[PDB]
């Protein structure tokens, strides 16, 4: 921390943050019932 | 066509793959008594390293945590990393490819890595969104590139 | 020639995804005790599709193929689609938006999918380089190179 | 026709490695149209040959259909082959061998491939139930032997 | 003499098609409704 | 201590997945300078807890530590958590049965989510070969003194 | 009735030759083998 | 009341008899990139 880091100056500058969009779309459910009743 | 185009990033790639991966599932069993709507959180934190002159290692650690409160539905976590060799500029112009580019290289393949570990753990597959980091980057400046020639002449 | 960069054009994907996939190893069994000298012939194939209005599909059929001599190791071949909504465009402004953006979008997701199928099959990974369709493009269109780079701190 | 050998069947693991692979979606932004629960379809097919002598090549394909209506959801299918030196195997023993044991050596691997491509059609997850090759092909010969002694040393 | 004998004779003579189980089924409800479409 | 008894048997499986995931590559760009022939390492863990009525589960963890040359290739560990109805079988049997058959079920999908991480990391894919847990659990169960009740039933 | 749209006119054809960026084979030397370790 | 004896604990110490059937056998070749000088 200074002011000119070469050959770099991103990512250690606090790690740029991503939001979601919406968490509704995925995770409705796979495993429902005892998810497989029977195994041959 | 007669023009001398110099110092203008010269970037190719050497190597991509997994640093590190990890699923976790503490509440396994018990997710089918729970309801299927986490507050899923995206948690990312990005890491270089200098392997040698213009040598640059992008680290990308992408962790998707899945809780609807404290009531956790799976974890997963990979830190994919790429050798990247970005030479001639430096500082800003360099910000761009590396703070924008390289992540763009290693999502594709921290999101399998990453979709995989939920699969495994027979969870609902995820699939994550479209994210350009360099769309931003492109309203701003230091969009500007063009391939050519670089010189390393100047310590 | 008429880039025309105005603020009109609108641009948003909706979703991305593989439309087909296609991965033979037709000699597998035979090409792991082969010389280590494949050539590794690549293919691009061009193909757009209207969906809806204003949403316009893109896909790319990158194709890989690897023969040791006259033995084939393997063949990864990867129609990547990508429904992208897209409207104020004409001319070479669509012209680049297909023919250099939005391909550029799904060659990293194409790369990946290959990449993953070349080291199912139990095969070096392979990382495709970038290409910048832009670039190329350019050197045709209105050509894009030049830098003032000359002077050095003297004392 | 049960030739009795002094060495009661014989199993190694050479190999296993992904040969094929196809996922088409013909209709993948229409079935939209036809969202929910598909009729999906199993269906299992024996591919073998001989690389040298006692080295066996055996291949399981699991090739996976889905559709809703009169319309496709997604076509999977894979190969998952596999590389095998047995010998001393005949009849039962054999059959039991690379038609029960070596395909369910071969089965996680060919699963995993098809969860893989339908990620990539961007579907929901799809995680086959565990079908015990094993004891299924003994009750296809109603009831056999595996069980043995020993014998093993440099030779 | 024609008679011969491929020692590959017991396995491929024919498929082996899997009768489909899945109590719990694979779709749920996941799909385009909070796809993207909400990126500014 | 002994115990002779046998309820009406039953052994089907409700679910396999992974619990807990981690492929760690520490020296990952170090050691491809010189990534060679490795040296192998298999560690073996379990977990266990009933979930419900007749239904127990059993996880298995399978480690696989590379060492090549001064330094670590790659680690690797997976636990293949899989839930289990089990009933009827008891004493001796059920002891038999659960050090043997049931992290035998789990063993081939282990075996398969380290085989991926491994070659995501870039590294030769690990082909865990089928060994027998019967033989090696024969003597435990000869080398144990503390058995649930003291009941002598007999024919 | 057909809505032949002027828009789309390009991009169904090879815009500009590709080149190949890894030469001297995907190899470099050997790998592993039809061969994992062994059973006695 | 006392059931369930048998039923699930038998192993939980770890670390089986597996020397490996081949401690040393699994890959050898030389890495390096395929000549990746420059993308233009």
């Amino acid at each position: 921390a200074n002011q000119q880091k070469p050959l770099l100056g991103l990512f250690a500058d606090g790690n740029m943050p991503v939001r979601w969009l919406g968490p509704k779309a995925t995770y409705h459910g796979n495993i429902d019932k005892p998810a497989v009743t029977c195994t041959p | 066509m007669s023009e001398q185009n110099n110092t203008e990033m010269t970037f190719q790639i050497q190597r991509i793959y997994t640093k590190d991966i990890s699923f976790e599932a503490p509440n396994a069993p018990h997710v089918f008594q729970k309801d299927w709507q986490p507050e899923v959180k995206l948690d990312l934190d990005t890491a270089s390293s200098q392997l040698a002159d213009d040598v640059y290692e992008v680290v990308l650690r992408v962790t998707v945590t899945a809780s609807l409160g404290e009531e956790t539905a799976f974890l997963c976590e990979v830190q994919q990393g790429g050798i990247f060799s970005i030479a001639g500029i430096e500082g800003t112009q360099m910000a761009h490819c590396l703070g924008a580019y390289c992540p763009n290289i290693l999502f594709p393949y921290a999101r399998e890595c990453i979709t995989s570990m939920v699969s495994r753990g027979t969870f609902p597959q995820l699939n994550l969104a479209p994210v350009n980091f360099d769309a931003l980057f492109m309203n701003y400046l230091q969009q500007q590139a063009g391939e050519g020639t670089e010189e390393h002449q100047d310590a």
